């Protein structure tokens, strides 16, 4: 305990402002110049953040807090400069003067006068001074103003001035990560209206930095993945003149706004795309914007370059829609024919060799429906150019035998054998297509409708299922010619055709089977507009859906076309629009919820999901709304599979957890379906969890519920060793698991990962987290897949060709003019850096190394070397240009 | 506790009670060995050896802070020796007698083995009973041995942290082990056991006639003469 | 619980923000979504109630059993105390994942069915290999040396310390490190340094102990020691005085040297491997480095060989600096005496004077060592 | 600004989260049994399903049958012999003599064949699992690699070629030189490649306590390679497991040596392995037995010496690909400087030489630091070498 000796500052602070009111009046040298000597040593002895014990700062307040409270409110004749030295000093130790209640009293002080010129005494010392005063002030006093207050008196002008110039003390001192704080101030400084806080920073942003723009842009991304929805309508549009203000990065434009496409303005991206077609610099990057505009994440825009410059620029359009589309196919007639695939792989059928030897004999299973899965042998493996001349005689000999829809089946393979295609492809199914049949010809025209799958060229504006369509008194010549045409016509926004499939939605025909699949057509072509849309599917709702208390072919088909029709978007009007539009007995109100969440497939409004969970959790249900509440838990698989990974160890510790453990109905029937929309990705916390409780088969239920959870388990590509759980249980489902319905199940489950190699990424993931419509095409399974009576006859229409919004694999390209470079690529984990020391660590997965066009992998980001430095759009975007540059010796 | 014994029902197995406490696996040790308990009381004239044990032994026990007091490391090993029947093993067997620690000699048998471990692969597994009666003092005989030796001190040359933990070897003809063991910083003491002398024959005269059935007047000084000092045995 | 390896955003940017408020989300989620269960499910308690209906299942004589087989399809092979075996099934509460030939189950008594496995409460041995605490002081402690110092540390502390420059160099740490010399220079010294420095967990064993009395034993203790070496994690295993498998024969040895010979065969493999050695670093001690077979001296087996000389006089006095801090020297001494006192005396033999000198001070109950305690103590410690 | 505000807020909801996973049941920390979330569907049906219906079926084995009749032989682990019977589930066929056979406690009659007993440490060396080790990676020795190669995988990738010319291949090789040239590393990149059952063989595991112990694991060895398909058997170090007979006076090292005639009796002699390939590795082949030596059984005999100058040049390429170096270095005049060096010394040297690099401060290695390599492991360690001895093979 040394004390005493060097006690000057608790003695001349502690007797100089204790006689400074008795040296305020009738001493005026004493009031003034004591105040000086009370500034400059409380100035000067507190810049310092290394001596943060300062020897008044903690000391005089013992007597000088009061000393201040019959300072500056007890003295009434407060002039001009007394202020500037009354309220410099006595503002800097405020917050630590005070305890927790100095929010509502940092202006008894302050609010007196903000003395002058405050950063002057702010320079050097970085947040000990009044940058957390400040952030006092934005966080209460900024909050209780600029609630309902916002334009207002000195609490609002001089603080936006004061938040501008303590903003910029952050960009000032040392240029460190003080600087992602201004973010902090900038939104806590008026969370909702964030437009006139990024108005007084975003010009001085343009005057910042331009080595400051790039973790200041992924700041604002960092943000603008999903947030509250007036935040995510203001922050976004916010977020896109830093790249074409302040940067010139430029590049990362379409890819990165369709997040600010859907939401905040449907007009916003249009003029985005005119932010496109302005920047028209040579043809790299410009090239590069353009790729994506296809069949990345979007379409509908092959009516907009038509421009009165068509050379080569303005005649990019066409090589976007079928030359690079043509690079597509490249990649399995080039790239992949090298590699390992042959022409007829099929050693799958092989793998399912032993169970003649495994414990006895063999030779005994021999039902009609294994066959249903044996066309796979053909149809599953032949993706990307898989073709087959008198190899498909699987489907040629069960094509002339008995199965009707394996007739659609065996014709319909030839789709998925002639994928991306446009040259052959048409005349492939006319080879097959005579046949005087209502099954073979709508199985086969519905593979024309296959085919063309991102061609959109005269393939059938009206030409081959129109002729389909006409026929129609009967089965198919009615259902599979409308399903292709949504399906190739899905990523575009033609009206002309949508009206020919208008009165297919307007017939008000018995064939109940066209009309649901109907909505299934028309809702995977606009999202946007067109409510006589939704007028046709609740006109024909309320014909034939309110005079009946029938099974969800209403349920699962026609308000999906809805959601699909109104998908996308977090403004809460769609839901007034819908939920206020059927109002009715809750069987037609089964739409409650169709409309209300899928809209909202990727953001956090979980407000949103206390209403999606409190309304009708169990409530033990005496066979009443089990169907409502499985639709309910359906509308639970969106809101998580693309809001940025950090969800899915949750997620199946929500769903892993306790409705498939401690339910009744949802979890036991249905619940394993977030498992399957969720992901594809692949990780052993529930690949390891879910044949926990599915190698066990638990027959007491109607178990085609835990056997639709079989193939479904399966659903996840990427193929891996999963051929151990899968096989152990075909092996014990020769035996067990009764191959009267489900011998298309088990071999649906084993082709289904590995049917082919590669060809896998259909996840909604792209870039970093871009949507690229993972929802439009594979919706209507994971819903047509809830009761059953649809494994046999109804569903075959979907099971077999449901999800075909396959946007490849690879990322390992060149585009170069000759296609000569081959990459200088370094597949790695995904990325580790926010902030570090200076160059930033990207990732921690060096020990790989490929140059050429190899496997993906879900959680991969790929760098390189050479002083190559990838100069294009340097993010994401799988089509990087790849220019070269050498001022680097 | 664990390694005890109980009683137990036999239609369900239920635990019933618990009976004594068995016996220490090294008491069964000391018990087969049977070595010759001793005392100061049947030393013949070896004092000033006394003094010596005393000094590596018996004070860094009692006193460990007085060597902190002068900064220097404790002693660890003491190695005896002279010809055989000259006490060594009543000698080491008394220090530990008196100084309250548990003697334990080791011989590397094998009827011993089922009470160091079902192998017991290395010397070390004898150091669970050791650190268990911790207070402990290890003693061996007069090449298995010699390896033995280092065997343990390079344990105890500071990769045991626990204390109070010694170790004495006993043989003849210091020059014929190993050199290894003969590096200087290895052995802490070395102390000689000579014959005994005209004086040193008489006491173990003195205190080994004690329990006989005497005849006044013996003149025992004429029988130390007539024996020439062959040993105490 | 172990929830998210993805840690790194390190700051008060909002990739945390969202990040850890989506897992924030989705434990409002989860906590509302089991709200639900104890609101409204009255028929089970499921937190005993099938836990009882499990140990209803399960007797209370909880038979001990053993692996030896395993069929898939919950039924296998297990053998009884007793030595006859029967072909039991395989409950469902049973995870069959720690399921390992060799591993200890719990049957039924009735039906002996395979209800638990059981914990190993593990080998003795690997106590007794095992080094526990910190043994001594410091590399402040060992003075002189100073350059294979910054050696181990090179091949050993480094490489720990800092994984970085190895990878932005494009390579791998050296292997095998040997140490020799004279005796008593400091070999086992600077390994109890190495003890006292790493987080690795160190194994020691002497280099007599390898040999054995029955056949095989050695080189199955060998395997052994390596499975256990490995079957940890980052650690180092230290082997001192390797010549004395070489030098001495003995006659617990019913093998000859043709049996020390296979030792080091198995030994000689179990450096090299062709499998997957894994992050073992292994140190070696000698003070006859000339004796042994350089095919296990060759580089891919030991890569970095290290000679410790005898100390120089200036190096001398600094080990008498030490090796006197803390005694109350008296005035009387001249240490520069002492140290050309013996022309090639050992680091030992300084310590030896010392602590010798220190029981003469004791003799007399002094506190202060003096000249002729010195005098005295080097014809102690020296001359015989 | 909110600092405590993301403090607190982020440590409710984390502790949050285990104040509701202890409402989900995965506490009580076990002594062996499992989460309660899982077996759930062994819960009331096979609880009594597959314990009140289900048997415990003790497993025996078979001695004989007799004619005419079933009455067969059954033999136990410790107890008495019977007469016992089949059941109806089973066939008379594939109760052949000397099988293990699953039987009730009470009847003592037979349920189902058994696989027969493989003696699990003979498993452990089963490899199950392959190295990384590139062909890429033996860079110097091609003609090696491919005179092996066409032993090891040509018949067993085609099997027709030897077919339609109408030969057998040759079935065994061993692969002997210096220590460290490669011939572990060689194995691994054939165990790289494959894909039969490569049941590897150390010989120093095969020495036993017992009498003729060592033989009965060779015995059980080629059981399980007849069992297989095709099979490849790795061999190191098979000094350990033989070198020649030579006993005289007190008989020495006879346990061994009954080893090695097992060996031999199992590989030729009253019909051979079949589909069963052999591949030995030894530092020094003089000491082996000629019976040994003899084709048939070590057919190829390929020679592993040191590098000329391109393979050793060859050898820096491998080992120097992947280190920050400066560019214009030359290796040529490293490998004029390496006349009599190894692949494992050519590794030291760039693995040593990088850490050259790093004893100052630099990134990239230079040719004086590789000269500062060179003098080091060749001439300041050359004083062991462990090579010239071994030349000779002595
Ligand atoms: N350079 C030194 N500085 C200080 N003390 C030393 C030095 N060298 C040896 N010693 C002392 O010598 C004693 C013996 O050391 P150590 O056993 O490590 O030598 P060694 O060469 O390993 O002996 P051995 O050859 O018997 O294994 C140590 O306790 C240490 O205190
Ligand atoms: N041709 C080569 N190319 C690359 N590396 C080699 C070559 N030859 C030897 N090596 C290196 O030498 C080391 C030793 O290899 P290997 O274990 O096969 O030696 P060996 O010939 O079996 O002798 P030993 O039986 O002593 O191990 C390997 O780690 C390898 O890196
Ligand atoms: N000084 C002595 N006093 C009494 N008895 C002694 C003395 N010296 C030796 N003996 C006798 O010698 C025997 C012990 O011999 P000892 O030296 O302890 O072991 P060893 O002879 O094996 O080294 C005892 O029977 C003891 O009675
Ligand atoms: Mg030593
Ligand atoms: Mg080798």
């Amino acid at each position: 305990m040394e004390e005493g000796g060097r006690d000057k500052a608790p003695v001349q602070p502690q007797q100089s402002p204790a006689a400074a009111p008795g040296g305020t009046d009738e001493k005026p040298s004493g009031k003034e110049r004591r105040d000086a000597g009370d500034k400059d040593k409380e100035q000067e002895l507190s810049e310092e953040d290394k001596q943060l014990q300062d020897e008044l700062e903690m000391l005089v307040e013992r007597l000088g807090e009061k000393d201040t409270s019959l300072y500056r409110p007890a003295l009434e004749e407060l002039r001009r400069q007394i202020r500037s030295s009354t309220t410099s000093m006595t503002s800097v130790p405020k917050p630590l003067k005070f305890l927790r209640p100095h929010y509502g009293k940092l202006k008894e002080i302050y609010e007196n006068m903000a003395p002058g010129e405050n950063k002057r005494f702010a320079a050097d010392i970085i947040s000990v001074l009044a940058m957390t005063m400040s952030g006092e002030r934005e966080c209460l006093k900024y909050r209780l103003v600029g609630s309902q207050e916002e334009l207002a008196s000195w609490g609002h002008e001089y603080v936006r001035h004061l938040a501008g110039e303590v903003a910029k003390e952050w960009q000032e001192l040392d240029d460190a990560e003080k600087v992602q704080r201004e973010p902090l101030l900038t939104l806590v400084k008026e969370i909702v209206p964030y437009n006139m806080a990024h108005n007084a920073e975003h010009e001085a942003c343009d005057l910042l930095m331009e080595i400051e723009q790039v973790d200041m842009l992924e700041k604002d991304i960092d943000e603008n993945a999903y947030a509250k929805v007036c935040l995510y309508l203001t922050s976004c549009v916010n977020y896109v003149p830093e790249p074409e203000n302040s940067a010139l990065l430029r590049c990362a434009l379409g890819v990165f706004r369709k997040f600010s496409r859907f939401p905040e303005a449907l007009r916003l991206a249009l003029m985005l795309n005119d932010m496109e077609l302005v920047e028209d610099i040579f043809t790299s990057c410009k090239d590069v914007v353009v790729q994506k505009q296809m069949a990345f994440m979007l379409g509908r825009h092959g009516v907009f370059l038509e421009l009165s410059e068509d050379v080569e620029e303005y005649e990019d359009l066409t090589e976007i829609m079928s030359n690079v589309q043509l690079n597509s196919n490249f990649l399995a007639l080039a790239r992949e024919l090298d590699i390992m695939e042959p022409k007829v792989p099929d050693d799958i059928y092989k793998t399912h060799l032993e169970n003649n030897r495994f414990g006895g004999s063999g030779s005994q299973v021999d039902s009609a429906r294994m066959n249903l899965a044996s066309s796979f042998v053909n149809g599953f493996v032949n993706a990307a150019f898989g073709q087959d001349k008198l190899l498909t005689d699987d489907g040629n000999k069960w094509l002339y035998k008995n199965k009707d829809h394996g007739m659609l089946s065996a014709a319909a393979s030839l789709g998925m054998i002639l994928l991306w295609d446009v040259d052959g492809g048409l005349t492939q199914i006319d080879k097959y297509l005579y046949s005087s049949e209502d099954y073979i010809k709508s199985g086969a025209l519905l593979a024309c409708g296959i085919v063309n799958s991102g061609v959109r060229n005269e393939c059938d504006p009206a030409l081959a299922l129109l002729s389909d369509y006409v026929l129609h008194n009967s089965n198919t010549m009615r259902l599979g010619s409308i399903f292709g045409l949504g399906l190739a016509y899905a990523g575009s926004n033609r009206e002309d055709v949508l009206t020919l499939l208008l009165p297919v939605m307007g017939d008000s025909k018995s064939s109940m089977e066209v009309a649901g699949v109907t909505a299934l057509a028309c809702g995977m072509i606009a999202v946007g507009s067109c409510n006589g849309d939704v007028t046709s599917t609740i006109l024909q709702t309320i014909m034939e859906k309110s005079e009946t208390e029938l099974k969800d072919t209403y349920a699962r088909w026609l308000p999906l076309g809805l959601g699909l029709n109104h998908l996308g978007k977090g403004e809460a009007i769609e839901a007034i629009l819908a939920a206020l539009e059927v109002v009715s007995e809750p069987f037609r109100s089964f739409a409650n919820t169709l409309v209300d969440v899928c809209a909202y497939a990727g953001s956090g409004n979980v407000l949103k999901v206390q209403q999606l969970l409190h309304i009708c959790s169990e409530h033990f249900d005496s066979k009443e709304k089990e169907e409502d509440k499985d639709k309910k838990e359906k509308k639970d698989k969106d809101k998580k599979e693309a809001p940025a990974d950090m969800g899915a160890h949750q997620g199946v510790a929500v769903l892993g957890i306790a409705l498939i453990a401690m339910g009744e109905e949802i979890g036991a029937e249905m619940a394993l379906r977030t498992f399957g929309h969720l992901l594809r990705y692949g990780e052993p916390t529930l690949r390891r969890a879910v044949p926990l409780a599915l190698a066990l088969i638990s027959v007491s239920n109607p178990r085609l519920n835990i056997l639709d959870t079989l193939s479904k388990f399966s659903h996840d590509a990427d193929p891996e060793v999963s051929y151990n759980s899968i096989f152990a249980m075909g092996m014990v489902g020769s035996g067990t698991n009764n191959a009267r319905l489900a011998a298309m199940l088990r071999q649906l489950a084993q082709y289904h990962a590995k049917d082919p190699n590669n060809l896998f990424m259909v996840r909604l993931a792209q870039g970093l987290t871009h949507l690229g419509k993972g929802t439009l095409t594979l919706c209507p399974y994971h819903s047509d897949r809830q009761l059953m009576s649809q494994v046999a006859v109804a569903g075959l229409l979907t099971v077999l060709v449901s999800f075909l919004d396959v946007r490849n694999i690879i990322l390992g390209k060149s585009h170069y003019v000759l296609y000569g470079l081959v990459a200088a690529m370094q597949p790695r984990m995904l990325v580790t850096f926010d902030e570090e020391l200076r160059p930033l660590p990207v990732s921690v997965r060096v020990g790989q190394a490929v140059d050429v066009v190899g496997q993906a992998g879900k959680p991969k980001t790929i760098t390189g070397f050479q002083t190559h430095t990838t100069p294009v759009l340097l993010a994401h975007g799988e089509r990087a240009e790849l220019a070269t540059e050498e001022f680097l010796p | 506790t664990p390694n005890c014994r109980v009683a137990l029902r036999n239609d369900s197995y239920t635990l019933h009670k618990i009976l004594p406490n068995k016996v220490d696996p090294l008491v069964s040790l000391m018990m087969v060995e049977k070595v010759p308990d001793s005392t100061y009381e049947m030393i013949g004239g070896l004092d000033k050896q006394i003094k010596e044990i005393k000094e590596v032994i018996e004070l860094p026990v009692k006193h460990p802070e007085l060597f902190e007091a002068l900064g220097i490391a404790q002693p660890k090993g003491v190695l005896l020796y002279g010809p055989p029947g000259t006490g060594k093993t009543l000698l080491a067997r008394a220090v530990a007698h008196h100084t309250d620690c548990t003697f334990i000699r080791v011989s590397g048998s094998e009827l011993v083995q089922k009470f160091i471990g079902e192998g017991a692969r290395m010397v070390r597994e004898l150091f669970v009973m050791a650190r268990e009666h911790a207070p402990s003092i290890i003693f061996m005989d007069e090449s298995e041995v010699q390896r033995t030796m280092l065997e343990l001190l390079n344990q105890l040359d500071g990769f045991e942290a626990t204390k109070n933990i010694k170790v004495i070897m006993a043989t003849n003809r210091i020059d014929i082990l190993d050199s290894a063991l003969l590096r200087p910083g290895r052995i802490d003491r070395k102390i000689e056991f000579p014959p005994p002398n005209e004086e040193a024959r008489l006491d173990i005269l003195k205190i080994h006639s004690r329990k006989m059935n005497l005849t006044r007047g013996i003149n025992l000084r004429k029988i130390a003469e007539l024996m020439p000092g062959a040993s105490g045995a | 619980a172990s929830k998210l390896p993805l840690v790194t955003p390190h700051t008060q940017c909002r990739l945390k923000l969202l990040k850890l408020e989506r897992i924030k989300d989705y434990l409002l989620m989860e906590e509302e979504f089991i709200r639900n269960q104890e609101q409204m499910k009255p028929l089970e308690e499921k937190q005993e109630e099938e836990r009882s209906k499990v140990d209803d299942l399960r007797g209370t004589p909880m038979s001990v059993g053993t692996l030896e087989e395993i069929i898939d399809d919950n039924h296998a092979i297990v053998s009884t105390s007793v030595g006859s075996e029967h072909y039991v099934s395989i409950l469902s509460f049973v995870d069959k994942d720690l399921l390992e030939p060799g591993c200890s189950v719990l049957l039924n008594h009735k039906v002996h069915a395979v209800i638990g496995v059981l914990m190993d409460d593990t080998d003795p041995l690997v106590t007794v290999m095992k080094v526990e605490k910190a043994p001594q002081e410091t590399y402040a402690d060992i003075g002189g040396l100073d350059n294979q110092i910054q050696e181990i540390k090179e091949s050993v502390e480094l490489p720990l310390t800092h994984p970085e420059y190895y990878e932005e160099m494009g390579i791998k740490p050296p292997k095998g490190v040997i140490l020799y010399g004279p005796p008593g220079t400091g070999k086992t010294l600077l390994a109890k340094a190495v003890a006292n420095q790493t987080s690795a967990t160190f194994l020691r064993v002497v280099g007599s102990e390898l040999i054995q009395k029955y056949l095989g034993d050695g080189p199955k203790l060998v395997r052994e020691l390596f499975r256990v070496a490995e079957e940890h994690a980052p650690s180092i295993v230290f082997i001192d005085e390797i010549d004395a498998i070489g030098t001495k024969r003995y006659d617990s040895n019913s093998g000859g040297e043709r049996e020390i010979q296979r030792t080091m065969l198995e030994l000689l493999n179990q450096l090299d491997g062709f499998d997957s050695r894994g992050d073992v670093k292994v140190i070696m001690a000698t003070n006859r480095i000339e004796t042994l077979d350089p095919a296990l001296i060759r580089p891919g087996r030991i890569d970095r060989k290290i000679e410790f000389p005898l100390p120089d006089e200036k190096t001398k006095k600094r080990i008498f600096q030490i090796h006197t801090s803390r005694m109350t020297l008296a005035d009387d001494v001249t240490l520069d005496d002492l140290i050309m006192a013996k022309d090639d005396l050992s680091g030992a033999d300084i310590k030896a004077i010392c602590t010798e000198a220190g029981l003469m001070a004791l003799r007399e109950r002094r506190m202060k060592v003096t000249n002729e305690d010195f005098k005295k103590s080097k014809e102690n410690v020296l001359y015989k | 600004t909110y600092s405590r505000q993301i403090k607190q807020v982020e440590d409710d909801i984390q502790q949050l989260l285990k104040k509701i996973n202890e409402l989900t049941g995965i506490k009580e920390s076990d002594t062996g049994l499992a989460p309660p979330a899982l077996w759930d569907l062994a819960a009331d049906k096979q609880t009594l399903q597959s314990e009140q219906p289900l048997q415990v079926a003790r497993c025996t084995k078979i001695i004989n049958a007799d004619s005419e009749d079933p009455k067969y032989i059954i033999n136990v682990k410790q107890f008495a012999k019977f007469v016992v019977d089949l059941s109806d589930q089973v066939a008379p066929t594939d109760i052949e003599e000397g099988m293990r056979v699953g039987v009730d406690r009470n009847k003592y009659q037979i349920h189902i064949p058994l696989p027969p007993k493989i003696d699990p440490t003979v498993t452990m060396m089963q490899v199950e699992e392959k190295p990384d080790v590139t062909y890429s990676d033996v860079g110097g020795c091609k003609e090696q690699i491919e005179k092996l190669r066409e032993v090891v995988e040509t018949p067993l990738l085609h099997p027709e070629r030897f077919v339609n010319l109408g030969i057998e291949p040759p079935k065994g090789v061993l692969l002997f030189g210096p220590p460290g040239t490669g011939k572990t590393l060689c194995a691994r990149a054939v165990a790289n490649r494959t894909d039969a059952c490569f049941i590897r063989v150390i010989g120093s595991e095969l020495v036993q306590k017992y009498v003729g112990e060592g033989a009965r694991m060779v015995r059980e060895l080629f059981e399980m390679a007849r069992t297989k398909k095709a099979c490849l058997i790795f061999f190191d170090e098979i000094d350990a497991i033989g070198g020649a007979r030579f006993d005289d006076g007190a008989g020495g090292d006879n346990e061994v040596q009954r080893t090695m005639l097992e060996l031999i009796n199992q590989l030729d002699g009253f019909d051979p392995r079949g589909n069963i390939k052999v591949l030995m590795a030894t530092n020094r082949p003089d000491t082996l037995d000629p019976a040994l030596m003899r084709p048939g059984r070590l057919d190829r005999k390929i020679e592993f010496s040191l590098p000329d100058l391109e393979g050793r040049t060859h050898i820096f390429k491998i080992h120097a690909r992947s280190m920050s170096v400066e560019r214009d270095i030359r290796f040529e005049l490293l490998a004029r400087l390496c006349p009599n060096s190894t692949g494992a010394e050519i590794r030291s040297v760039c693995t040593e030489a990088g850490m050259f690099a790093i004893r100052a401060r630099r990134k990239i290695a230079t040719e004086k630091d590789f000269l500062e390599a060179v003098n080091k492991v060749i001439k300041s360690y050359a004083k062991f070498s462990a090579t010239p001895r071994y030349m000779t093979y002595n």
